[PDB]
């Protein structure tokens, strides 16, 4: 467990930090100095997808919570279902993303049981 | 060869994560045709 490493968001390179012992745990990206900051509250997150070590890509996705029971239909009556929003983060090593996702995954599973 | 600067401002910044969402589902499964 490290909680913090190095991540890129919106082409601006920065450092990623996980927020626990706080009000519901949040994944806080900050700029390399930290003038820019983005926050992901995991009690509002449902899934997480990261680039494999076989993948050409260095990225980490964070899937948000959407209500899919509001299924919408088009003019002809075709099923058009609203999709959840995903948050990507670019990386330089697979050993970090798997360690950030590991913590994250352990945070959402707490809000997944709801006790 | 020679290093260069890639440019990708044909829309904004949030227009590349919509097509790179079709990119992420082929990586975890990976299927050859």
């Amino acid at each position: 467990p490290s909680h913090s490493g190095a991540a890129i968001f919106e082409k601006v390179s920065g450092i990623i930090a996980i927020n626990e012992d706080v009000s519901p745990a949040e994944l806080t990206w900050r700029s390399t100095d930290g003038d820019k900051v983005h926050t992901v509250v995991l009690s509002t997150i449902d899934k997480l997808q990261a680039t494999p070590a076989s993948s050409e890509k260095m990225m980490l996705r964070l899937i948000g919570k959407v209500d899919e029971s509001k299924k919408r239909k088009d003019n002809e009556g075709n099923e058009v279902v609203p999709k959840p929003q995903r948050h990507m983060f670019s990386f330089n090593n697979r050993t970090v993303m798997d360690n950030i996702k590991m913590t994250l995954q352990q945070i959402i599973s707490r809000y997944k049981d709801a006790d | 060869g020679s290093p260069g600067y890639p440019n990708g401002l044909l829309s904004g910044d949030e227009d590349f994560s919509s097509i790179a969402d079709m990119d992420f589902s082929a990586l975890l499964s990976q299927i050859s045709s």
